[PDB]
């Protein structure tokens, strides 16, 4: 009997008189709580279609909310979602997002959210209907719960779809999402808002836009928050944005928090914390100072020890040290701290196996920076940091005469470059020259690369200040190539190469 | 609690 009224009500919804259409909409609205009448409207394509057309057309808000609410109730069942879907439900609902009447707006956004969640093919529908831009524009509202629903939709849509990301990007999404993170305290909201940003951060072109809005800073306010899922999202997001944001201001609090995050028991948080700092201290002196000033050096040291064999933690940690140990005020203070905190012995052990190139690559560079400090010369030597360092240079030079993501050329460079600084100490020169390094120190001058030549002359510059060393060089035949590098257009290569021959001139 | 209602019963349904 109930199935006989439906084909009648349909007729009524289509009626012209907006006095009875309201009535029809009201009765239909009431026939949404009954498991029978619902499954009767639901299973009637002409009925559901009639409702959708009415909703978006009947400008009488009292009717628009009855119809919208009706569809809202159909979005709890698979057959309901399907009816809504195949009846052009999405495009209409998307259009209803422009309704100035909150009751209507809430029905739409909510139902849409259900559709996206459980109805397959709903994502394209919202995308095609200009839903992305309309949602991003709705990030102006101050309703924490409404924002939570809207931000989750965007995430669902943006996940796996590059175009959606580019769209959100162009819609000013980054600026809006950032404001939520730095305005609202509602966890659910903040959490789902981060998930959105996480999805956006993987996109190269989306990355900068986020950093400009002040994403780095905003994400750092919640690294302390109780919510595990919230923190674990800001870490993954920052580890993505990090490499880019080497120009930002007011990063202290963040840098500081990242430092003490290196202490968390959760090894996974320590991993991100280090990976992030490694990128923020890269060619950024202000970030290097800030880190050292909050005891960053000491922390990273502990991190390395606490890591151990696992190169997943040591790699980012070492790079961060490699950074903090040069080109700023507390550069010296940093080189001392690494020694003072008993980090020298362990670092050398990192050159030796079973370590890999990506690790060895960073370790050598750090040793170079640690050699700058005079009070590190002796300690480093004692740890056999010379025999093993050159040992790796020999194995690195053979592989270029005849990997793991690292080219052997720059490995050959890092070795010699470190030995340069690590030759200011007299005792060091003795060991260096006592391991027959001169013969191959000359072949480095025949290197096509300007970098290899630049350090190949600097090391011999330190060795040349001796007598028993200046002769072994000329006896090998290095007196000729040195004369050639005098003209090298490279500003650096032409500086040491000149001082080398000179040292052999005034004995 | 209107029309806030609408969002609150929905949140419960999902989150």
């Amino acid at each position: 009997l109930a199935t006989r009224a439906i084909p009648e009500l349909t007729k009524l919804l289509n009626d012209e008189d907006q006095v009875v259409v309201n009535k029809a909409a009201v009765m239909v609205h009431q026939l949404s709580k009954k498991e029978a009448s619902r499954h009767a409207i639901m299973r009637s394509p002409q009925m559901v279609s009639a409702i959708v057309r009415t909703m978006q057309n009947t400008n009488d808000v009292e009717t628009a909310r009855c119809t919208a609410g009706t569809l809202h109730n159909l979005s709890h069942h698979r057959e309901g979602l399907l009816a809504i879907f195949k009846s052009g439900g999405i495009p209409a609902l998307v259009k209803m997002l422009g309704s100035p009447v909150d009751s209507v707006l809430f029905y739409a956004i909510t139902t849409l959210h259900n559709l996206l969640l459980h109805q397959e093919g709903a994502k394209m529908a919202v995308r095609l209907a200009g839903g992305l831009q309309k949602m991003v524009a709705l990030l102006n509202k101050t309703n924490v719960k409404f924002l939570a629903i809207t931000t989750d939709c965007l995430q669902i849509l943006a996940y796996g779809n590059q175009e959606s990301k580019l769209i959100i990007l162009a819609s000013g999404g980054p600026q809006a999402l950032v404001n939520i993170m730095r305005t609202y305290t509602y966890e659910k909201l903040l959490w789902t808002t981060s998930r959105v940003l996480k999805v956006l951060s993987v996109c190269s072109s989306n990355k900068p836009a986020i950093v400009e809005a002040g994403g780095m800073q905003a994400l750092g306010l919640h690294l302390t928050d109780p919510s595990q899922r919230l923190v674990q999202n800001c870490l993954w997001t920052l580890r993505n944005l990090s490499d880019a944001a080497t120009k930002q201001e007011g990063m202290e609090g963040l840098l500081g928090t990242l430092v003490q995050l290196l202490g968390s028991d959760d090894i996974n948080v320590v991993t991100c914390a280090a990976g992030i700092l490694s990128n923020l201290t890269c060619n950024n002196y202000k970030n290097k100072m800030m880190v050292c000033q909050v005891g960053g050096i000491e922390a990273l040291v502990r991190t390395v020890l606490r890591a151990g064999d696992r190169e997943d933690i040591t790699e980012p940690a070492i790079c961060a040290l490699r950074h903090l140990t040069s080109r700023h005020q507390e550069a010296e203070m940093a080189q001392n701290a690494v020694r003072l905190h008993y980090g020298l012995p362990v670092v050398v052990k990192l050159l030796h196996p079973p370590s890999h190139w990506p690790l060895i690559k960073a370790t050598v560079g750090l040793i170079r920076n640690l050699a700058l400090c005079p009070a590190n010369h002796a300690p480093l030597r004692e740890q056999g940091a010379i025999p093993r360092l050159v040992q790796l240079l020999v194995r690195a030079h053979q592989d270029t005469q005849r990997v793991e993501g690292v080219r052997m050329e720059e490995i050959v460079e890092g070795c010699t470059g470190a030995l340069h600084i690590l030759a200011r100490d007299v005792h060091n020169r003795i060991v260096i020259r006592g391991l027959n390094t001169i013969p191959l120190f000359v072949q480095l001058l025949y290197s096509p690369i300007e970098n290899i030549q630049r350090v190949a002359a600097g090391v011999l510059c330190e060795l040349a200040q001796d007598k028993e060393a200046a002769e072994a060089i000329e006896a090998e035949g290095a007196t000729a190539p040195l004369t050639e590098l005098l003209h090298s257009r490279n500003e650096g290569v032409a500086t040491y190469a000149a001082a080398v021959l000179f040292r052999m001139s005034e004995d | 609690r209107w029309p806030q209602l609408i969002l609150d019963l929905h949140v419960r349904r999902v989150w």
